[PDB]
RNA sequence: CAUAAAGACCAGGC
């Protein structure tokens, strides 16, 4: 935050869609980086869960200006929040105030030549620490169309490459999330149709022997541009009903089975939490079960 | 014992900055009233 | 020898009371006219790039695959945990590389004091808070790897393959191997038997903790002894 | 108010203090205006890509 | 050692072609970014007051009793002759004090080449014209006395009694013991195997002749080696 | 070694 304040650095984060604001005050039970679960006591006060309002914090996605919007939590374990209290940070916010740049030791002097018109000089320490290392996200989008011979498939069978290019690709052409790619590694598994025309008649004759799809392809895969070298943080899945999504693909079949089962378990924890807490104050009015109620599960 | 906030310049704010998105939220919300009735704009 | 009276019967009373591995009040007496600023600036010239050190190179985490995932049972994210691991200072006596063992489950703020003590690894800051842990079997484990270097080389030209053979889950981290952090010098006067206009150059030295200040100033002292044999030979 | 609150402020008086050169070293003539300026880094658009 | 590639496989090609005792073109290569001005200014800082020398202290003349008399057979006065003896540079190898023998009669401009050669005294400027002599038995004789000092101490606090016991005819003269006169440095670039942005710091050194430049820069080099052991010890 | 069209419009740097 700036060492000089004005009175407007705290209102931009709260008033805009920057700092997460709770809908109704409650008791915080757990805190994660991707979600902040809030146990709001809509019933009698118990550590058994309640009318859960889960809050999805947008973590690492792409904006228009090739940057990232971050939301880091600040509420610790066991802190009763108020309607209007801050819950997570913004892309530059410290707690609730706006903090764009930094505060460094400045010294006004013509150093030697370098600061001629509008140049800024700084020591070796500024790159030894990640004090100005920002996150730059670039989208590599490519739109799907059709072909004269007939449109496509999915496989990782890409000729004219090495082993390290197909090593970070799975059996289905999509690179993993979190792979150390660089200039040269294949992100996108495209190959290009030669057709009957580009082949010589000698391989028309031995492509009366090999296959309809045996030598129909040549390499023009979409790679990393020359000079940039980062990591993969987000992949995309877009498919259209007609033409038979691949299997084996064992890791795509495993992946959102594993993720989707957790997506069921968290949502049944939330709605189970929101209804069984609701009927507890209904059932206590007219009876009591001290030893019998905490043995059977919450469903 | 009560004192002054003691900052640069004696201009005490009595009414803070309002909702900065009132250019957007009031014009669109009054324009197309999803939860309210039909009035002001499309209507 | 004893010679004439310039500086030869003028001993340098430079003595020691040690603070462990991170800061030292360095005293000096006596040196004659105009001998403070060239001292501070020449050993600011040497002690920023000529000093090797052992810093953090590449860190492996558990089932969290890259820097921007989440872990079930932690409040902060893995990027802030690794940011807390960048500032961790570590001393290695005579090993090229070492792997630090760390494991802790249950509730409790894990600090740098939970690291398993090695015979050549000593932690200078046990009070460094890394992250806050919660209930529901929050088991975290890391493998801190220490390598030798000198000064700042970026993480795009060094690129290392420890676990970049078929099991993956490592990525290269920026390394600041430079031990010496801050040296500030005071320039009051001193007096000894020979002459009066003699400067007392009292130094506030600050080191991160990778290399001890005694060994660093002895290495920089014999490097300085290697320096000024330059004016010697002919041609 | 500034000249009243800067004759106070540790360390210097009236803003300026004798520094030392990082290259020469010596007693620096004309104490200079120093401090902690809140600067700001601009973004890296794809224009800055080589 | 060999280490990493910063400066360790970078030899300093600093070589010698000597001009006798008064000026030397000092060459240097290679040193990296921003290493010319701190060199010239730090050894302008050392080489003006930290260097001992042997200059003119107190001169005895013949029957001319003080500085403002006249001598039968000379054109100029004794004050201009002693002014010419102030600028005379003399080298003394290992003697504390030495008396120089000088005598010449008849017509002829007496220069510094008429001084009787001693085994430890070498004249750098034999072409220095002192005064013009005439006929009519113009016999002049002087006893040049050389003492060791350093830098400028005035002639009112030192005051010496060589012949201020009962036979008189001496008075104390201002002494500039400082050998180093001028150092000018050029800051063109150099290139060697490791890196390209390396500065060639070529020096035009000028010395009066009291102390040789090789011995002076070796003494200032080991004084510099005595300087930067300042950051060493604790407390 | 060959492929990522052309054009429109907008935003941006000075």
């Amino acid at each position: 935050k700036p060492l000089v304040g004005t009175g407007m650095e705290r209102a931009v984060a709260v008033d805009s869609g920057v700092t997460a604001v709770a809908k109704r005050g409650g008791v915080v039970q757990y805190v994660d980086a991707s979600r902040i679960v809030i146990k709001v006591n809509e019933d009698e006060m118990y550590p058994g869960e309640a009318g859960i309002d889960i809050y999805n914090l947008t973590k690492y996605t792409r904006s228009n200006q090739n940057t990232c919007i971050n939301q880091m939590p600040c509420v610790s374990l066991g802190e009763p929040v108020e309607r209007g209290d801050v819950l997570a940070d913004g892309p530059s916010t410290d707690l609730g105030e706006l903090a764009l740049g930094q505060n460094m030791r400045v010294a006004f002097m013509p150093w030697n030549g370098y600061n001629f018109e509008d140049s800024i000089l700084v020591s070796e320490r500024v790159v030894q620490e990640d004090r100005f290392t920002t996150i730059h996200i670039q989208e590599l989008a490519c739109v799907s169309r059709d072909t004269k011979l007939g449109p496509e498939e999915i496989t990782a069978d890409i000729p004219n490459v090495g082993e390290a290019a197909l090593s970070k690709l799975d059996e289905s052409g999509i690179v993993y999330i979190g792979a150390e790619v660089t200039g040269g590694d294949i992100l996108v598994g495209k190959v290009t149709p030669k057709g009957e025309t580009q082949l010589t008649p000698e391989e028309k004759l031995l492509r009366a022997i090999f296959g309809e799809k045996a030598s129909d392809v040549k390499d023009s895969s979409l790679r990393v541009p020359n000079g940039v070298s980062g990591t993969v943080i987000d992949v995309q899945v877009f498919t259209r009903d007609g033409v038979e999504k691949d299997k084996r693909a064992l890791e795509i079949e495993e992946m959102q089975l594993k993720q989707a089962k957790k997506d069921l378990s968290e949502e049944l924890q939330i709605l189970e939490a929101g209804l069984f807490s609701r009927i507890r104050a209904v059932l206590v009015a007219g009876g009591v079960e001290a030893e019998k109620l905490d043995k059977l599960p919450r469903d | 014992k009560k004192r002054i906030r003691k900052d640069f310049g004696k201009r005490p704010q009595v009414l803070d900055v309002p909702y900065l998105l009132s250019i957007q939220l009031d014009s669109f919300q009054k324009f197309i009233e999803q939860d309210p009735e039909g009035q002001y704009g499309l209507e | 020898m004893q010679g004439s009276v310039t500086e030869f019967l003028k001993p340098r009373l430079v003595d020691i009371e040690q603070v462990s591995s991170t800061h030292a009040k360095v005293t000096l007496e006596p040196l004659e006219r105009g001998f403070g600023h060239t001292l501070g600036n020449a050993l600011r010239r040497i002690l920023l790039s000529s000093m090797p050190g052992c810093a953090v190179t590449e860190v492996e985490i558990d089932g969290v695959l890259h820097e921007y995932s989440t872990k079930e049972g932690v409040q902060e994210d893995i990027l802030e945990i690794l940011l807390n691991l960048k500032g961790l200072a570590v001393r290695v006596q005579g090993k090229d590389e070492v792997i630090l063992t760390l494991n802790k489950s249950g509730i409790g703020p894990v600090t740098a004091a939970d690291i398993t003590h090695d015979g050549d690894v000593e932690i200078v800051k046990p009070q460094h808070v890394i992250c806050h842990l919660t209930d529901e079997n929050a088991s975290i484990s890391m493998r801190i790897k220490v390598q030798r270097g000198r000064g700042y080389v970026p993480a795009s030209t060094r690129i290392h393959s420890e676990e970049d053979e078929r099991p993956i889950g490592r990525l290269l981290v920026d390394a600041c191997y430079s031990p010496v952090e801050r040296i500030a010098y005071n320039v009051e006067a001193a007096r000894v038997e020979q002459r009066t206009d003699l400067d007392k150059l009292v130094i506030e030295m600050e080191t991160n903790g990778t290399i001890d200040p005694e060994e660093a100033i002895r290495r920089a002292a014999t490097i300085l002894a290697e320096q000024l044999e330059a004016f010697v030979d002919l041609r | 108010e500034i000249k009243e609150l800067l004759k106070l402020g540790d360390l210097p008086t009236s803003g300026q203090i004798r520094l030392y050169d990082g290259r020469t070293g010596e007693q620096f003539e004309r104490p200079v205006t120093v401090g902690y300026m809140y600067m700001l880094k601009l973004n890296h658009l794809v224009d800055d890509k080589m």
